[PDB]
Parts: C-alpha cells; structure tokens; sequence
C-alpha cells in the first residue's frame, strides 16, 4: 500500500483562519480580497467532504488556543487534517491580528507524538502569506 | 516507529523569502488557483500533481501591475513542501 | 514570462532544522534510499511519487543506534521542496 | 502539455560534489561513508543517462567557481540539470572543505534570468547535509 487511507468515516477537519483586519498597533494593512479566498476555500473543501470551520480575525493567542483545542480532539474516525492560514507573514511566521505566531509553534500541536489521533494520516497546511519581501521579476 | 515530523505537507503560496500576491477582488493568486485545480482534478489526480498544476498556473497566468515601478510586473512561484509518506488521493 | 525561481526542486535528506543521518559503511539513509527508488521506479513513476517512496522508506526502515542516549533511537523524514511547473519523468 | 520535455539530445548534467575531508580549522569531522553515496549516485544517474561529474573535497571557493562555470555552459541540447551536494551543513548552508557556502548563492547561478539555457527546464538539487541539530525521536 502506497496511498493514504482516505476511506475513514469522514474526510476530516478543514480549519480556515482568515485574518483580514489587524490591530492598528501592528501597522498591518487590511488584507482585502481574502474574504473571497475564504469563501472559495470553504466551498471547495466542502465539496471535498471536509468539515469546514472558518475563523476570522483571530489574535495570536486565539490562533494557538485554537490549534491546541483542535489537536486535542479525537480524529480517530477522520482521514486527514487540513489547515488554511490566510494572513500577513514572513518566513516561518504568520500574523495573528495582534502579533506574529511562528509556524512551528502551531504545527507542533499536530506532530506524531502530540496528536496521536492523526499519526500516520496526512496533515496539510495551506498558507497564503508572504514569506518575506523579495520580488520575482520573471524572465522571458 | 516513524518520524514525528512525517506525514506533513506545507503548500506555500510562494517561494521562500518572497512576497505573495493578492488581488483585492479576485483573491490571492495562489488560493484562487488552488481552489480551481482542486475542482477539476480532485477526482482525477494525486495531490502532488494537483499542486504542480497550481504552480504552473500561478507561474504562468499571473503578473502584478502597479503604478509603483518597484512592484510592477512581478511574478510568483508557489512552493510545495512535502514530508508526506504516501500518495494522497481525495477519492 | 515565468518566475526566476520556477522549475526548481530541492530534495532535502531531512526536515528543516533537523539532523541528517549517515552510516559509515552503507552511506546516508537518504542517498541509499534515493538511489534505490530511482533504480526501481525511474521507468515507472513521476519524480514526485518516487521521492515520496524515498520518504516512506527513510521514515520506515531507518533508526539510529548509539551508545550516546542523546542520539540513540532517532528517526528522519526527508523533505521535498518543489517549485516545479510540470510532472517530471525520466523516460 | 503537463510534463517536462525530456527528449532533448541529452538528459543533462549531474554534478555530484562529495566533500569528505575538511580543513582542520573548520572543526568538521570527516563524513565517512559519503564515498559510498557518491559511487551509488554516480552509477544511478549514469544509468538514467546523465553526464555525471564527480568533484571531491572542494573548498567553498571551488564550489562557487564550479557552479559559476557550470551555469555558463550551454545547456541548449540538455533536458535537465541535477546537482548533488554531499557534505556537512545547516539550514540554508552546506560546507565547502574550508568554510560554508549558503545554498542560495550557488542556486542563483541557475535561476531563470541567470542561466537562460535552462529556463523552463527542471533544475534538481539533491542535498545530503544536516539542516541543523534537532533530533526526531519518532513515535509509535
Ligand atoms: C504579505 O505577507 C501579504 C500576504 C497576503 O496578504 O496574503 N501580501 C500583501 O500584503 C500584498 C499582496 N498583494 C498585493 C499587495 Br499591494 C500586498
Ligand atoms: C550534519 O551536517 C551531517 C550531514 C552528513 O554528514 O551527511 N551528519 C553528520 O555529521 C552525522 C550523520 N550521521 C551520523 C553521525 Br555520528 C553524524
């Protein structure tokens, strides 16, 4: 067998964290249009049979709190886990509405030893966020 | 016994250290391309191959426009980071 | 016009920030697994799927042994980083 | 068309940089067994029809000098480019025999605008080198 077992009772969870409005003190501009991505993602993963949960404008705290809580759920009957992060960011970092959250921190909640209900199952992270400021001028 | 870092897949909207484009009304280049490729290929292709489609699309069909020379005519390539252990199919 | 960072594929022997094992006589877990999977699948599979095979192999069949508790019983997952625009076949 | 054109006259180059012995001042131990990987890789890519060139114990300088020179060659008739780096390293870095070389630096030689003969062709980099010191204790 070389393909993941996706025949469990349910496809799994699809957490979409859509941060559009940030705290003035962060100096982050609103991410206009991200609502479109959120709706789209929601519709698409809905049709892929995932249980979708949209969370909007979460603070860095709420983001961790959320991932902690999601990782502590029982995914025994689920096939996979999908987490979509829509926000500002930099290499290894995504912004909560009030500050940054390093990716590693919210990803460790789902690693083998921490989330045993997902062990051996595909953990997918889709991230729409800058990884820095370099620009690609293309060629040809 | 397997690695704790195993079975992870990070699908970045852009390459390391790079900027990531978003259209005020169409959404982010990466997301609208992703959703589009899932709709046409979820029932026909392995996930890696779908993301590759996403890459070619974002790389091919998008190019920034700005009155600001610095941000004008820019391109973007998504980045697939797989630590997956098997082929993934949504069916 | 395409991204200058496009059509790149980085096949890391290990995950980001992690150590990478090498056997004094068998070679590195990643390399010996890589070569092995290329031999059996170069003529049958797309490159991404071959590397995925490499991942499962290294993740499954290898486990460090050391008299040094700190390095004993450790695992390793390779990391595939694709910014490829098409499916790659060696035939 | 959704697959890379691999029907060019030749499969391409396969540069294998095998660093086993480092300068005492670096404090890097010899990478025993890497010779096995080098031979294996050489045999494997030979059978895949790539022109293989093995370089052993190159200094950081020689590594850049090498990549510069390889990028300046004409790859018009080649299908792809493969570069294998076997050495010590850390995140975004691989060691020449006398010091480190950040990956970005030797990779830029092959990007779209710099190496026009490879534009639109697969540029593969296989790296056997640590990306840090964290250890994976596994689970189950
Ligand atoms: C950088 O972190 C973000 C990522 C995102 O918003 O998804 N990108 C921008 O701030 C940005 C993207 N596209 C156009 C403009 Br103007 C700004
Ligand atoms: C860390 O950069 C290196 C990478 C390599 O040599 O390929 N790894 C070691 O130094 C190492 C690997 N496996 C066992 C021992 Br002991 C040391």
């Amino acid at each position: 067998d070389n393909s993941y077992k996706m025949d469990y009772p349910e496809m799994g969870l699809c957490i979409i964290i859509n941060n559009k409005n940030f705290h003035k003190s962060t100096g982050m501009t609103s991410r206009s249009g991200t609502d479109v991505d959120a709706a789209n993602l929601r519709e698409t993963f809905r049709n892929l049979k995932y249980e979708v949960r949209n969370k909007n404008d979460l603070t860095r705290e709420e983001i961790v709190e959320l991932m902690r809580d999601v990782s502590k759920e029982d995914h025994s009957k689920r096939s996979s886990f999908v987490c979509v992060l829509l926000s500002h960011g930099e290499e290894g970092i995504i912004f909560g509405t009030n500050g940054p959250v390093d990716l590693k921190k919210i990803t460790n909640f789902f690693r083998g030893d921490r989330c045993r209900s997902l062990t051996g199952k595909p953990k997918l992270f889709i991230i729409q966020a800058c990884r820095g400021t370099e620009l690609d001028c293309g060629i040809e | 016994k397997i690695p704790v870092e195993a079975d992870f897949l990070y699908a970045y909207s852009t390459a390391p250290g790079y900027y990531s484009w978003r259209n005020s009304k169409d959404g982010s280049w990466f997301i609208q391309s992703l959703c589009a490729m899932l709709k046409q290929y979820a029932d026909k292709l392995e996930f890696m191959h779908i993301l590759t489609r996403v890459n070619r699309k974002v790389a091919t069909e998008f190019e920034s426009f700005s009155f600001d020379a610095t941000f004008h005519a820019k391109k973007q390539i998504p980045c697939i980071v797989s630590m997956l252990t098997k082929e993934l199919y949504f069916y």
